[PDB]
């Protein structure tokens, strides 16, 4: 039951290094392989490179000389470093548990069989933006709610996010207690090239007096979090 | 471009075959990706389907001498839009290092869907700031194509004006979202701002006044 969840720095200067680790719970690090994929938007998925239980790493040609991919047993986490990035760069980038696979056409003496990898448990990814631009933490203002009345007992409150960089922002509501009328928008990017969002949950009309709600916002890159309660 | 679009309607089933043909024995993967989430393994082995995965989606097995690779889905729904790699291994052609192109599954025939439509006015916290943003949230609507227009009082404004791309949601209707940049003297200027989406022909507009 291996769980794996991406960390990076959201960030990277042009022509420095850029670093992303996979932690590994639940599961040993040393009984799979591990490999790093990465998409960009014009672009398919990308295949990076693999390690082996073995510690055996093999490159794509493609990303070869600018990657290291390596294992740590103590900390149970993988690793991918990115020598001298440039906007080319920019993608979500994936950690997947891999497994190897045999093929024999022919007879196994003579080498006659092949290799096959395929990922069968992939991590969430983590967003890295290659940019020569500081990252900026998001202004957070309250979404006051109507109140009474619409005839029916829901009214719209959230917390509109605003002029960060770079992606992304992770909001959730009451500590992550409430999560029923929660709808997080997609960021829209201006023409500062600063990114903006809202994330709104529909409540009870009656309740909004008495009632506790408090958006919690996380940029990790900024990195800022801000906790913000809406009142009427 | 790296994409081969490809449309199908509701209910029916879906044939995809992967871009390169094998010349031998082979061993086909099916990745399923939704542009932002993690890509997943539909099919591994040319016919294998990992648990949790529907029995909707089948490869097929390339018994005797040879099979044409080819994804099938029977009943597609719309969380079925998505992007599918065929992964192929062969015994002619050594470590295939791309997941080669991305068929892009349209999936047509859903229901109309009307916009519902949420205004929010500037913020105290935010006027204290000198700045003023008005919010007009879009979602739980079908096709994707709306045109959103801000109006000051009776008059259309495209000053300041930020629109993002409608995208789908869980739900699997889409959502968008438009913010209008006021300085807070601009908004205090008139009687009212309404937020004007146009979706399929009709109109849904909502209003916010200074209080």
């Amino acid at each position: 039951q291996v769980q794996l969840q991406e960390s990076g720095p959201g960030l990277v200067k042009p022509s420095e290094t850029l670093s992303v680790t996979c932690i590994v719970s639940g599961g040993s690090i040393s009984n799979y392989y591990w490999t790093w994929i990465r998409q960009s938007p014009g672009k398919g998925l990308e295949w990076i490179g693999y390690i082996s239980d073995r510690e055996t790493t093999t490159y794509n040609p493609s990303l070869k000389s600018r990657v290291v991919i390596s294992r740590d047993t103590s900390k149970n986490q993988l690793s991918l470093k990115l020598n001298s990035v440039t906007a080319a760069d920019t993608a979500i980038y994936y950690c997947a548990t891999a497994r190897r696979g045999q093929r024999i056409y022919g007879v196994v003496s003579f080498g006659e069989f092949f290799y096959y990898y395929y990922m069968d448990v992939w991590g969430k990814g983590t967003a890295v933006t290659v940019s020569s631009a500081s990252t900026k933490g998001p202004s957070v203002f309250p979404l006051a709610p109507s109140s009474k009345s619409t005839s029916g007992g829901t009214a719209a409150l959230g917390c509109l996010v605003k002029d960060y960089f770079p992606e992304p922002v992770t909001v959730s509501w009451n500590s992550g207690a409430l999560t029923s009328g929660v709808h997080t928008f997609p960021a829209v990017l201006q023409s500062s090239g600063l990114y903006s969002l809202s994330s709104v949950v529909t409540v009870p009309s009656s309740s909004l007096g008495t009632q506790t709600y408090i958006c919690n916002v996380n940029h990790k890159p900024s990195n800022t979090k801000v906790d913000k309660k809406v009142e009427p | 471009s790296y994409v081969r679009p490809l449309s199908v309607a509701l209910g029916e089933t879906a044939s995809i075959s992967c871009g390169r043909q094998a010349l031998g024995s082979r061993a086909v993967q099916w990745y399923q990706h939704r542009p932002g989430q993690a890509p997943i393994l539909l099919i591994y082995n040319n016919q294998d389907r990992p648990s949790g995965i529907p029995e909707r989606f089948s490869g097929t097995p390339d018994i005797n001498f040879g099979t044409r690779a080819t994804l099938t889905i029977s009943g597609v729904e719309a969380g079925d839009e998505a992007d599918y790699y065929c992964h192929m291994w062969d015994s002619r052609s050594g470590f295939s290092w791309s997941f080669g192109g991305a068929t892009r599954l349209t999936v047509l025939g859903q229901p109309k869907a009307a916009p519902s439509v949420t205004l929010f006015p500037p913020s105290s916290e935010e006027l204290q700031a000198n700045k003023a943003t008005l919010v007009c949230l879009i979602s739980d609507f079908y096709p994707g194509a709306v045109t959103v227009a801000w109006k000051a009082d009776s008059s259309p404004v495209k000053a300041g004006v930020e629109t993002t791309t409608p995208s789908k949601q869980s739900n699997n209707k889409y959502a968008a979202s438009s913010y209008l940049s006021l300085t807070p003297e601009q908004w205090k200027s008139h009687k009212s701002y309404s937020c004007q989406v146009t979706h399929e022909g009709s109109t849904v507009e909502k209003t916010v006044a200074p209080t």
